[PDB]
RNA sequence: UCAGGGAACUGAAACAUCUCAGUACCUGAAGGAGAAGAAAGAGAAUUCGAUUCCGUUAGUAGCGGCGAGCGAACCCGGAU
RNA sequence: GAAACGAUGACUGAAUCCGCGCGGACCACCGCGCAAGGCUAAAUACUCCCAGUGACCGAUAGCGCAUAGUACCGUGAGGG
RNA sequence: UGUUAUGGCGUGCCUAUUGAAGCAUGAGCCGGCGACUUAGACCUGACGUGCGAGCUUAAGUUGAAAAACGGAGGCGGAGCGAAAGCGAGUCCGAAUAGGGCGGCAUUAGUACGUCGGGCUAGACUCGAAACCAGGUGAGCUAAGCAUGACCAGGUUGAAA
RNA sequence: AACCGAACCUGGAGAUAGCUAGUUCUCCCCGAAAUGUAUUGAGGUACAGCCUCGGAUGUUGACCAUGUCCUGUAGAGCACUCACAAGGCUAAACCUUAUGAAACUCCGAAGGGGCACGCGUUUAGUCCGGGAGUGAGGCUGCGAGAGCUAACUUCCGUAGCCGAGAGGGAAACAACCCAGACCAUCAGCUAAGGUCCCUAAAUGAUCGCUCAGUGGUUAA
RNA sequence: GUAGGGGAGCGUUCAGUCCGCGGAGAAGCCAUACCGGAAGGAGUGGUGGAGCCGACUGAAGUGCGGAUGCCGGCAUGAGU
RNA sequence: GCGACUGUUUACCAAAAUCACAGCACUCUGCCAACACGAACAGUGGACGUAUAGGGUGUGACGCCUGCCCGGUGCCGGAAGGUCAAGUGGAGCGGUGCAAGCUGCGAAAUGAAGCCCCGGUGAACGGCUAAGGUAGCGAAAUUCCUUGUCGGGUAAGUUCCGACCUGCACGAAAGGCGUAACGAUCUGGGCGCUGUCUCAACGAGGGACUCGGUGAAAUUGAAUUGGCUGUAAAGAUGCGGCCUACCCGUAGCAGGACGAAAAGACCCCGUGGAGCUUUACUAUAGUCUGGCAUUGGGAUUCGGGUUACUUGGAUUUCUAACCUGAAAAAUCACUUUCGGGGACCGUGCUUGGCGGGUAGUUUGACUGGGGCGGUCGCCUCCCAAAAUGUAACGGAGGCGCCCAAAGGUCACCUCAAGACGGUUGGAAAUCGUCUGUAGAGCGCAAAGGUAGAAGGUGGCUUGACUGCGAGACUGACACGUCGAGCAGGGAGGAAACUCGGGCUUAGUGAACCGGUGGUACCGUGUGGAAGGGCCAUCGAUCAACGGAUAAAAGUUACCCCGGGGAUAACAGGCUGAUCUCCCCCGAGAGUCCAUAUCGGCGGGGAGGUUUGGCACCUC
RNA sequence: ACCCCCGUGCCCAUAGCACUGUGGAACCACCCCACCCCAUGCCGAACUGGGUCGUGAAACACAGCAGCGCCAAUGAUACUCGGACCGCAGGGUCCCGGAAAAGUCGGUCAGCGCGGGGGU
């Protein structure tokens, strides 16, 4: 059926090396793909958001469990 | 009434009672040589409005002994004029 | 949010003395009677609060 | 139009739209938490122009 | 000018209210003008003080499927 | 609409001096005013008619007409 | 300058369109007529000028080969709030979270004029089928009423 | 009363008309759009996008390199799901061999995207405010769906041109190839294309092919 | 370079002002090989028989190829 | 065949089978009739009639006749009960004041016509679930399949006649069947006759042609206006190439100039119009009805209060109002004898119902034209071409909920499956021991995600809290999403910590208007109150789901207007499924032999004559 | 400094399973008892309380082993940015760079810290 349709969104919002801020949202997902790392809190829809300022660092331990972190500048 | 106007959720309640005339503290103090306020000679102090009472508000910070005869005044204004010499007189 | 003769009924929120509305959708399916709860209004807080009207 | 007088769009210092939240208030409510107590302020930088033109004078 | 009687298109991007509008038309009566007029008023100052018209109040107060849109009066100035 | 007051058709039907009406259901207080009788310049409107004037026309304009409501069309109102 | 032979080159105009020389629209020719205006102390902006923390009158009066008088009033000047109200602060709130607003290192307005545009009027010009009011028509035509007129000649041959 | 599913005349009345037509002097500068969302909306409107003018800001623009991160397409693959060829074993499962996949993924480029910075070249962007128009696109290439892997078909993504783009080429010809017209000239070099004659330009050079008029309409 | 925005100007009528022209002759019309970046302007001649350029400034009933546009005149169809 | 007949109709394309008639039927009407015209209890028509008289409706001489079904609709009648308007009446509630008192809201009961309910009526609508075709007729003007089957007529008959039957979809007053006569009616056959034909000729006259005289019209971008082929918006005189062609007329033909005329009939579009229809919305003429005026008297019964004064409803009866008739001075005004009706009716105000007679309107959009069908919001995959995003009437499947626990917190447990072995089993399961990155589970659809849990249980509880929210994702806006921290106070845990609904992504919707609780801002002289505001919350298949109005269906071939090649039917263009034709391989038939002829399954092309697709010029 | 054991991290299969050997009072485990605190919707299996013997069998630790897993070159190819072409078409080629998957060689059954304990 050519009926129904859904715009949807999702994806990563703050990539690597990006200097974020306390409140910015990092990535929007549906499950636990990118898991909350150091200085990275996780909303109810599995959304990652920053707790302070820093540099978005990415971390891949061979797929399976992704992690994002933040290293302050100062 | 359908293009950015209505569909908006308000009402409140319209009243509009008494509007007072702001008299900046810097108008009395600072310049001028106190020619008495009262209620007639103050018309020449660039505060000509009529039909409404007069309010005294504090904005200029400067020590000077002056006397003020308006219709109503603010707390701060009263604790600002007397603090430097003077007396604010209100209708009985 | 359709409201009809069917099961469950949007139940109000009341208090002894206090005056507060939680507004919680219940149901009469299984247990439907003991809708006694506890919700602190804008008083001294911590008060006998049921949503059974 | 007199409606505009009691409609959130008052004339502020700068001259912009004073709006609220027309998400859901009275009829039809009883889900979420603070979505109800979300009666803050609204501001639009694309419909001010075509809005204050029916109340700018009667500020 | 006053009075009796009194539309519709149109507008509400449809249409029943409401607008158009007491517009148009019809009719009666009268003049060089008519209407109105000497307070069981306006109004909130224990005030002004026949009526009409002009300015202003103000497009405020207020009316309205609270929509389209409609819209006074008092104070004050002036013709008399 | 909380809807006063004026007005009117049909039923009813008050007082008058420690009186009556009103002051945006209603009540007390308070305040203004006294109907059911009449007449009455001016300031106001308009313009057939007249004079004067015009960053008004100069005849495919200007009134329709530099005269004509004629010729002409229609049974007629009417058009022209 | 005029005219002309020859060579090269060369798909009217407008409109409407994805796309026109179009076998899509318009138009015989010329002349003349013919379409973005005007109004409202209205709203908003640009420009210009006079004043300037103040800036201006309206109706009208008196004068008119000229204009002055007229400050009732409107705009500045404080904001915030549903409102009472309070005030450089006010709303939500049982005091500290934020929205709006002053101060930002810093930004004055007002009147008039011309101009861009908005609004309310017929609002750029021309154009309809239709709706409403008043009135004119049965001298054509469909009928009625009243009173009059008209139907050569021939045939068939009912009742009594 | 020569045209009646509601007469005629006058008037309301310049009725409405999201419709069709028309809209006049000149040169100079910039220069669009047929997309998104909503609409009793679909040929109409609002708002955004795109245009111009002014002011402020004044390199934040653009291309490109490096660094970093994110996305599972093409391919591929048989480890899950569906399907599937042969045989062994005793229908399934399992084993050997062999597959196909938009809604399968053990794996996984090119490229793309965000941020920082400029090792370098260049040039604009954002904000505030006045006026807009446009919201019917078209063709080709590539990547898809729909359709018979049909259509000058239709519907999306992306690049270019036409639309508003003259000039050269392709005979003629919007789109294709080459190229963006400030004005003047009996001046010169090139591109795409060609160089017997009808138009300008070697019936040019060397080594081959093709007896066909192939070139100058197609296949089993 | 279309829609569109911005800028500088030409031309016409009326108005104020200034310099003026006109019977040895205005405007208008007719011809032309000159001038200006465009809108356009000028010289000379012909016609004409009364009025009218230029400059500056103000105001508009201000610029036509179209609308099966309006009025008027004259063509084609044809000596049919 | 139809209609019986004479007759009548569309002035100007329809004379008929239309209409109309005599005849028949149903029904209404008691006479100021029913009915009708009308602003008007005036007047008039019906009718100077009055019950085989008049109005309405259907059928349509005449003959034989006219069945079955009243469930619903309509109507007539009956009517216990059920509900229902104004009004009569008044408890309670409420406001203001010191009070008297003055005042809002507001019932039980009672209350008219109707409606519901019961029955009946069909020459009323209407059917053949309330029952199902009595006679007659039958492929007939009903006919589809169909040119049906047989016979007649003809050399040959699709129509015509006669029968039969499977009557798509005949049928007894929207009458069935038949019928002499009648018919500018319709159909078939025959005779006679003929230029109607084979097949044209000859002759005449009036025009056409010539001369003299008079002298229009529609039309017209401009013209110095060929042919073939190709290109161009897709059928070329102005484009390309080639061919042909001296200049200019007259008489003639009509292929072309997508020739003229009329902004198009059809079709679509427009929130355009008009006429018409009804069980679309709504109102009204009209009509019915209760109460109240005009509008009084005498009794009985029933209601009650007051100390017979009565106040009302109903029945009854009489009259001065009122109405109507006769005679003397026809219409009346008048006095009168009187006649009858006579408190009803009529009329005025008010209530309720009925009401297409009339009036004003609504009746969506997408859409490979429109209709019909189907679809609009939200969630998940795929398409989507590795950020995001991205269409179609593209490909699949869901939601408009649920859970007092499936929440919070704190503890605790580990799945599906197979094998081996066991008893009501002998497939699965119940048990046990192994294997087992989960091949399970997570309320539902799907994807992502989850083994250290977001799988499964238990204890304690109500964070499914209030006042807020820096800073971000997302949208044009309006929405929508996520969130640390802070405050007042709570929950579980020893504690750190966590919690402001559920693994997440659907389980929903603006504004207006109103209901309920609360707080006390305003409250138009003041002090209150009504009322309004604010906090909270309730009402919505508004499903056409960013929602139009509180409230709405159809028809037009009688149609009108404004537009569109933006959009269909004809044609042409593009394509070539389908159609047509050719070709390849060859199993086999052809006694033997593939190919003298024929060519299973299957494949490759051509043409552009089919039905189409697409929508390119032309509305 | 040597080794070893125990605990706890980085690392989260090139550090995993299977097979096999070694270890015996310093440490670890099984075991014994277990009316009560506490507890398995039944069972002190596991949670848990109090501690001898024995054993190391099982589990755990270490070591050998690479049969299977896991990881995984070079070379070439698939695909592709960009540049330029061919067929009516489904499609396909050339140049210039980037560059898979699979399979093959091979590679290794870890490596790197902190703390405590007991031995030479
Ligand atoms: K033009
Ligand atoms: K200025
Ligand atoms: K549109
Ligand atoms: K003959
Ligand atoms: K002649
Ligand atoms: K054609
Ligand atoms: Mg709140
Ligand atoms: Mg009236
Ligand atoms: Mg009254
Ligand atoms: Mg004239
Ligand atoms: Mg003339
Ligand atoms: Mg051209
Ligand atoms: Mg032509
Ligand atoms: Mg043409
Ligand atoms: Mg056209
Ligand atoms: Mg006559
Ligand atoms: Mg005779
Ligand atoms: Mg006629
Ligand atoms: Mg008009
Ligand atoms: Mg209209
Ligand atoms: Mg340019
Ligand atoms: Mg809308
Ligand atoms: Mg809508
Ligand atoms: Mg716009
Ligand atoms: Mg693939
Ligand atoms: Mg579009
Ligand atoms: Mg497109
Ligand atoms: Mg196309
Ligand atoms: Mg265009
Ligand atoms: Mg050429
Ligand atoms: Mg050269
Ligand atoms: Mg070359
Ligand atoms: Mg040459
Ligand atoms: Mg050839
Ligand atoms: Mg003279
Ligand atoms: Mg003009
Ligand atoms: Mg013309
Ligand atoms: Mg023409
Ligand atoms: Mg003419
Ligand atoms: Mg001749
Ligand atoms: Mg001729
Ligand atoms: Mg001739
Ligand atoms: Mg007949
Ligand atoms: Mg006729
Ligand atoms: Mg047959
Ligand atoms: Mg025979
Ligand atoms: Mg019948
Ligand atoms: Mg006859
Ligand atoms: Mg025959
Ligand atoms: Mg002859
Ligand atoms: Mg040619
Ligand atoms: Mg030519
Ligand atoms: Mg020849
Ligand atoms: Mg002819
Ligand atoms: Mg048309
Ligand atoms: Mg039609
Ligand atoms: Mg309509
Ligand atoms: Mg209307
Ligand atoms: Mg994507
Ligand atoms: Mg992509
Ligand atoms: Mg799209
Ligand atoms: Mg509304
Ligand atoms: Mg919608
Ligand atoms: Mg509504
Ligand atoms: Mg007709
Ligand atoms: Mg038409
Ligand atoms: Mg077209
Ligand atoms: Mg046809
Ligand atoms: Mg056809
Ligand atoms: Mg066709
Ligand atoms: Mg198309
Ligand atoms: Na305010
Ligand atoms: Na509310
Ligand atoms: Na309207
Ligand atoms: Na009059
Ligand atoms: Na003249
Ligand atoms: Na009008
Ligand atoms: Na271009
Ligand atoms: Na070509
Ligand atoms: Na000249
Ligand atoms: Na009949
Ligand atoms: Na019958
Ligand atoms: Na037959
Ligand atoms: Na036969
Ligand atoms: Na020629
Ligand atoms: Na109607
Ligand atoms: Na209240
Ligand atoms: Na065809
Ligand atoms: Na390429
Ligand atoms: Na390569």
């Amino acid at each position: 059926n050519g009926r129904d349709s859904n715009p949807k969104y999702l994806g990563v919002k703050k990539f690597g090396g990006e200097v974020v801020k306390a409140g910015n949202i990092l990535v929007r997902q549906r499950g636990t793909k990118f898991k909350a790392g150091q200085g990275v809190g996780m909303g109810r829809d599995h959304t990652l958001f920053a707790l302070s300022d820093g540099k978005v660092v990415f971390i891949n331990k061979g797929k399976g469990a992704r992690f994002i972190s933040i290293e302050a500048a100062q | 009434r359908s293009r950015l106007i209505a569909r908006l959720p308000k009402r409140g309640f319209n009243n509009v009672g008494t509007t007072y005339e702001v008299v900046k503290l810097s108008q009395l103090q600072d310049l001028e040589d106190t020619t008495f306020d009262r209620d007639t000679l103050e018309a020449y102090r660039l505060v000509r409005r009529k039909n409404r009472p007069v309010k005294l508000l504090a904005s200029g910070e400067i020590s000077r002994a002056v006397t003020v005869h308006v219709d109503a005044a603010s707390a701060a204004a009263i604790k600002a004029v007397e603090a430097a010499g003077g007396r604010v007189v209100l209708p009985e | 949010a359709k409201d009809g003769p069917r099961i469950i009924v949007k139940m109000e929120s009341s208090a002894g003395t206090g005056f507060y509305y939680t507004t919680t959708k219940n149901r009469r399916n299984t247990q439907a009677k003991l809708e006694l709860k506890k919700y602190d209004p804008v008083a001294k807080k911590h008060v006998v609060f049921r949503e059974k009207k | 139009t007199h409606k505009m007088a009691k409609r959130r769009i008052k004339i502020t210092g700068t001259g912009k739209v004073m709006a609220f939240k027309s998400g859901k208030r009275h009829q039809n409510t009883g889900k979420s938490g603070d979505e109800i107590r979300g009666k803050g302020k609204g501001f639009v930088l694309a419909k001010a122009e075509w809005a204050r033109m029916k109340l700018m004078l009667p500020r």
